[PDB]
């Protein structure tokens, strides 16, 4: 399975499928030590949208592919997520969480809208807030004060970065 | 950056005049990439520049579109036009 | 599929099915240069009511079929919404939007209620904000205030534009 | 099907079932001349209720079966709405829009309540915001205030016209 | 205008005598008429004179569907009656 | 059929099942002459609950059943409601109408509760507002206020009556 | 603007008389065009007119469409009339 | 089933897959001593988040796996909530209430924000009100005086608690 | 049936199940009599809540099971009400109702909220209003306030009734 | 009418007596019937009354229920009690 | 208490280290205890600390993860750059 | 009352000392009984004293529960200690 709304850009990557990225280096480093974290894995970036952040994630992902990631994550990779719906829709969404889980060698990256939605709320967040499963999110803090926030055990969950236009 | 920006503009510099079938002029990408930066608080510039560049990349082949020969951008008015569309004192 | 609902006047233009505008004209520059943007291509209009909007609207398939449209545009197409409803209902208009998405070759015009609803809120929303699909809103400011303002990003996915009576 | 709430009195009215109204004429004559509209075929009503309204209704469904309704309508007829309820409710409302959409031969006037609904809102509103199925609404302004201006678009649906006492 | 409810009414005048078995007299017609709207303000002449005539159609009907001769509908009291039954100070 | 919820107790008054009344004769004969009208064969009551309504009722039955009740209405016979209820609920209470409208022959009461409800509204509300089956209701005015009124054609339905405490 | 309708109008001028078989007058399609802009406040010139012309070309029609011989539409009483018929003191 | 949403850290426990607290024993012998309660089995905590609460939960079920629970507990078993969601949603976390009411063997540990919701109110909160189901909450203040206080029913089924930083 | 929610103490009492009461017996004697009432056999009580009120019921129930309860109520058996909760909700509750007005032989206390719901309002509360199914009531005033007052006719179907701490 | 009252509570007199095995008179029954309307806003003399008498219907039978010999129900007390047991002062 | 944290850091002392592969040294466990206490106000020395710790542990790991020996954490700049980093004037 | 609480905490007294395995001195049970009624606002002496009672029976039995002979709950500190660990000033 691990497929549809599963993917991954590291192959990619390998595959050479996109974009060498620069100097966001270091800001990786944060991004990528993140995951060192028996606490928080998972990052969320804050900043301006459409401006290579996804990239910057892909910036991991080489750095992935590059080996640039240090030892834990190595066997890891990414995953990107896909957004998309079709009865219910995110029990799918919910469905993938434990195959990845049972995937043992992945992350995911979590994209940009981490929903306040009407159909919702605690979706994976439990699985979430389950303490495993090495994911990384991203937004601009105008969503961020919400629902990595009003919980604060997302914000417990999650660790905000945030960088400046280039 | 402004400048990083220039080069991720560069990055994409292939990308939409190939998209518009025009030629950028440096010249232009950074200008606008200060004077976005300047005159343009919301989107940014990382983009900001494109949009105004796409834009431009657009007003030009508007112009190049349809009746208005020079495929490039110019420096100036795909910025300074479109800038000026975009607020006004050229 | 791409029917009921979904409908075009474009080749109705060509058909001559409606009226030949006058005036809008640099006013549709606008509205067509809306489309420019991989910002935003999706324009919003303000105004009185019943006034030739939707018909300058028309007026741009007009100069779509008349391919006053420049470039980019030229191959797509008007798509006049329609509205009606019929167990759920915006499923289908949420379904549609994938479909002219895959259409590769179109626009749609939202027309005038966009609309903070009951049952509602992000319907396409975020398919539209996903940065996708070209499209044109309009109203008058007094609901402009609301849905692509309370959003802001909508406001981000939307260029307000308007026109005073002729 | 087109039965149970789908019924009309243009027959009864050929079967002389209802009474010869007077004055309401060129009241009517308006009335009429909304259908013809390619923008508002759709009417509604304000005035004092209980005064023969539903009857000027009739009086347009007798100059229908008079013929005294011109062209376009004179294949159209009546439909005399039925209000009632029974699961979901609506739906079957819903349902029955399509199958007169179907009849390509008749039509509906909606009669008071065009509501505002717990369970409701847009029911066939969108069908109705569909541009086609020309109907009749009524009601007193006290209730015109709001549905179909609160939306405006419905404003923009329905054409208002009321009569005094006579 | 009450009075072409009056003939609306005589519209309706056979009606519900038809249904009520009475005879309609105009006097009382036109005389509610008038009356109805001088004296209640929530329904309306075009119905609530028939109201009260149905009413009072009723209330002959009552006398003379029971134990009260006339079928007629008198002016006065049919009006008035009702109408001091609706009110007061006949 | 004809039965279950549908039950009549004027042949019970016949079978003397039930109590003579007093006093509420003429108060009666409105009611009775409430069924004379082309309009409104329909009453409604108000007052005092538990005061002897329902046997007021009864004693139009007992006039009926006496013969008290003139004419027209000599051959229909009461229907005394039965509330109850049991997948969906109404559609019997819906579906008995036709039955009783097929009987020619009768007449139902509708007891206390004309319900604005859940799921309700128009039941029968449209064939009642059908303009045909006389039938009675009764409540005190505070419910009395919203659903023959807030229709205000179901007041044009309803006629609405009321007796002080003896 | 109150003159860019009439030329708008003038763009329906044909359709809606094509429909009503009338020969709409301008003189009438200026008129309105003032008086509907000072006499009606909901809808708009745009359309208002074209529904005073249209009900004028319905009124018209109307008595031209059945017994009351000029097809055309005149200014005033199209205007007028049905203006007065919308108000009043024509 | 009891499982997804449904697990449980008392085993994880006796697996060891937690960290020996410290500290909180006799905080905990009163969270413990909640359950006592034929009033209040419920505790709820207040306090500064992050700070070993859920740990301190933990340090119920270690003391729970160790024994250091007294008798009628001993039995009973953690459940560590799981936040999430997938039509419906609550309906599942209603759900799965009897399941564990039918368990007649565990406990559960609601976490943080119990929640006054859109989609919502009282979820459980009867069947918690329904005086059985020994669960335990916990947040700071700030939440606490509106949804256990709100009602102060739930004030009457929760029993407050918070401990400084250590 | 009539179990689950349905529930009775009173054999529990003749089971010895609960704790001789004391005091509340001429209070009782009120709560007592107000059966007697064909107007409200329904009473209410005002109070302390977790004074004994409840078992002030079982006091009842004793003195029901004593036999201290005169004549017609002898027969009659408490219910004491189960609150939980599991789609719809209340229908359940809804449907007890006419089986224990089937019951001919029984009686329910409402507890203490006594609802005024988001998902409510009028349930039971006609068939409360129906003026039968003898039931009471509690609460204290801060809530008493409201449902039984803001209707004012479940006013007139609840008696209140409070007693200060003995 | 407080009178018709008793005459429709001589209706269901027999009637919750013998639901309550018990004699009223008819003295209690105009007595409340005064006294209730008098003292009574809420409820009906139509109901209020019985509502007092088969309450006093109890509250007799409660005493002869059960533990305090006559069957019949006092005038007095019956209102009385009941009815200070419903307000005071006796 | 500061105090109690570093023996439940000294808890997860083990643990994230065994995660990120370093060697805590109490020095630096007290050190920010105070510290973060001292300078970090939202969330808790429980966590704040091994907060500014993993993340020492990682800005160390960091350095350690890739290029600039010591496994160990420091002291110091493990707390200070970092708290440094947090917020300056080390 | 205070006094008749004392009686339905007698009540309970065989109930959670059955429960708690304890000895209920009446002494402590009047003394919380006014204790509490001073002490408590909130829960009410009919529970609070019996909150306290069982919350004593239990600190007894907490003591005698586990580590700390007698059975029995004192009057004082089984009023007193969990009173003044209620409040203080013994």
């Amino acid at each position: 399975t691990l497929d549809s709304l599963a993917r991954d850009l590291t192959v990619i990557a390998k595959d050479g499928t996109l974009d060498p990225v620069i100097g966001r280096d270091k800001e990786i480093t944060r991004v990528i030590e993140v995951l060192s974290r028996r606490t928080k894995n998972n990052p969320v970036l804050i900043g301006e949208p459409g401006v290579g952040k996804t990239a910057i994630a892909e910036g991991l992902a080489q750095a992935i592919v590059n080996n640039e990631v240090p030892e834990t994550l190595k066997d890891k990779r990414v995953m990107s997520l896909d957004m998309g719906t079709v009865g219910e829709f995110e029990e799918r969404l919910k469905k993938v969480m434990e195959e990845i889980q049972q995937a043992g060698n992945v992350i995911l990256f979590i994209d940009e809208l981490h929903t306040l939605v009407g159909a919702a709320s605690n979706i994976l967040k439990p699985a979430l807030a389950r303490g495993e499963l090495q994911c990384i999110g991203a937004t601009t803090l105008d969503e961020y004060r919400k629902n990595i926030e009003k919980d604060a055990a997302l914000e417990r969950r999650f660790q905000p970065v945030q960088v400046d236009e280039p | 950056s402004v400048v990083d920006t220039v080069a991720i503009l560069k990055g994409l510099r292939d990308r939409y005049e190939a998209h518009h079938r025009i030629n950028i002029s440096d010249e232009a990408i950074e200008a606008a990439v200060k004077l976005s930066n300047r005159y343009v608080s919301d989107r940014f510039l990382p983009d900001k520049a494109i949009d105004l560049i796409d834009e431009a990349s657009s007003k030009v082949r508007l112009k190049s579109h349809t009746t208005p020969g020079m495929s490039t951008s110019l420096s100036e008015e795909d910025i300074a036009e479109v800038i000026a569309g975009w607020t006004g004192i050229p």
